[PDB]
């Protein structure tokens, strides 16, 4: 006789984006425009959930807590501080709600029926820091997309 | 780009070490994978009793590797008749971007890591969650977990279908502990939980007044 | 009669390890694993008691619980959606006791080589669920 053995488990989600380095480019922006109170065009920040059963992020409770984390503009958890000393900050919108990066729970069910991509939009703007001023120069930032399973 | 192989990890106390599989699902670029351990309050711990190694590693496109979980002599100071809670973390470091004015996303997977002493070692598809006791109270039920294991409850309704699709607030009971949850009274209570494999079985109760035990 | 199964091949185990529910449910197939039947102390030379005996050939047959409509899928004990598929010479094996193809045997020992995999069964409604699974198959030989 031959006895076959195996085990089956629920796998955690894996993510990916249109870009291999998981980034979105805001292109060039006018220092004066942002300085005057103008904002960048909201960019599509789409995260594809793969290698898992998405029947936990769907819409229509959740066993997977979802949250974003990154340095924030003091006093503004919804403003993701950036690198480059440009004075700019990044804001991310989920599904009618803003994301916070102080490590606060986000909406883990923002999945539109028939899809495995969570949709967000991100805009660049002058920091809300008192006496902040937009300056020429390239900026960048990294946000941690945290999935904590129960 | 980097992924873990399970949603929870059970560490067999009879073992001194075990491994977890990780993967760089990105076929084009290399990503770094950091791993560390947190205590029950989710605070990072570096000095044991459970250790994660390597703390960081490079993964070439499509590369499969693993993380090792090891114990220190202090592991024996943990209670040996119940489980102890830890958390395992896997977070990637995407390659620095080429473009300027960019925002990058980095995935961090956090899962429960249950230290299971040898004395309570378990068998392949063993069930202990059927020892859960339901006590009806003012506001809902008082879940009682007399077993030496952590039990994650994800549902509680009057039907099997309601236990699963029902809107419930997931709560985890510690070994030998109870807890009250707000809920409507039901004639035939049904409960749903997450087992070692990530499965969500459904338990059917039968009540003898304010007490409800699982139906065998 | 001509041969005898090796002590190690008569009772063997194959462990495919831990698999992803998602992978399986989406049609994923596990890595293959070797399943070898070792025939030892074969005496084909002495298999000369009536040369009708078409060389020292042997046909192997497998038996075990089967998935409805698919006899080439070994059913797994417990659970419901999984299935084991075994191959030889790129040809699948059936678990209803049907004799396989003829294998030429030389004196001494010969090794019948097969490979196995785990996957979701082809049965309608087949749903992969998590947990520990095991499947058992028995095999018998007939010599020509």
């Amino acid at each position: 006789k031959v006895t076959f053995n195996n085990t089956v488990v629920d796998a955690p989600c894996s993510i990916s984006q249109k870009s291999a380095d998981q980034s979105i480019d805001f292109g060039q922006l006018s220092k004066s425009f942002l300085e005057a109170g103008g904002v960048s065009k909201p960019m599509d920040l789409d995260i594809e959930l793969v290698n898992c059963d998405i029947t936990a992020f769907k819409g229509g409770k959740g066993t997977v807590k979802l949250a974003f984390t990154g340095p924030i503009v003091n006093g503004h958890s919804d403003e993701l501080d950036t690198n480059g000393g440009t004075g700019l900050a990044i804001v991310v919108q989920g599904a009618g709600k803003n994301v916070v990066f102080d490590g606060s729970e986000g909406d883990a069910n923002t999945l539109k029926d028939g899809e495995n991509v969570l949709h967000y939009t991100a805009v660049v703007k002058k920091s809300s820091a008192v006496g902040a001023a937009v300056t020429e120069g390239a900026f960048s930032a990294v946000a941690n997309f945290n999935l904590t399973y129960q | 780009a980097v992924s873990l192989d399970r949603t929870r990890a059970v560490f067999d106390g009879s073992e001194k070490s075990m491994t977890l599989d990780i993967s760089n699902d990105n076929k084009q670029l290399p990503y770094l994978a950091q791993a560390w351990i947190e205590n029950e309050n989710q605070e990072k711990i570096i000095t044991g009793p459970v250790i994660a190694t390597p703390p960081v590693q490079r993964l070439e496109p499509g590369a499969k590797s693993m993380v090792r979980l090891s114990t220190t002599p202090d592991i024996s100071k943990l209670p040996q008749d119940r489980e102890s809670l830890f958390y395992f973390n896997l977070r990637e470091i995407p390659p620095r971007s080429e473009k300027a004015n960019v925002l990058q996303i980095a995935l961090q997977t956090k899962i429960k890591l249950f230290y299971r002493p040898a004395a309570i070692k378990t068998r392949p598809n063993e069930v202990w969650q059927d020892q859960l006791i339901l006590n009806k109270v003012s506001g809902g039920y008082r879940i009682e977990n007399p077993t030496p294991y952590y039990v994650t409850v994800i549902g509680l309704g009057g039907s099997e279908k309601q236990a699963e699709e029902g809107e419930f607030e997931t709560v985890m009971l510690s070994p030998r502990s109870e807890q009250t949850v707000k809920s409507a009274n039901y004639n035939t209570p049904y409960l749903s939980y997450i087992n070692d494999y990530g499965g969500r079985p459904v338990l059917s109760f039968i009540c003898n007044g304010s007490r409800c035990s699982v139906k065998k």
